């Protein structure tokens, strides 16, 4: 069980983006699995993702 | 969403999402506001209808 609230109502990250949901809405949505890809970049290549 | 036969005229600044960012753009809203990209030149899915 993941906690999503201190992820994303705290505010204490820099900046998030969203595709075809809320941030709001995935505390009582969810799917059948969920993954996490971590990789380091620089910040012009941030709108290349 | 809009109930069928309802109408808004409002231009203003109002809220995108399901967080208020009261007026001004920030705090992580967009501009709800967009314009056309109809370029004579382009195929079909540019052509205004």
């Amino acid at each position: 069980v993941a906690d999503y609230s201190v992820l994303y109502n705290s505010a204490s990250f820099s900046t998030f983006k969203c595709y075809g949901v809320s941030p709001t809405k995935l505390n009582d949505l969810c799917f059948t699995n969920v993954y996490a890809d971590s990789f380091v970049i620089r910040g012009d290549e941030v709108r290349q993702i | 969403n809009l109930k069928p036969f309802e109408r808004d005229i409002s231009t203003e600044i109002y809220q995108a999402g399901s967080t208020p960012c009261n007026g001004v753009k920030g705090f992580n809203c967009y501009f709800p506001l967009q314009s056309y990209g109809f370029q004579p030149t382009y195929g079909v899915g540019y052509q205004p209808y």
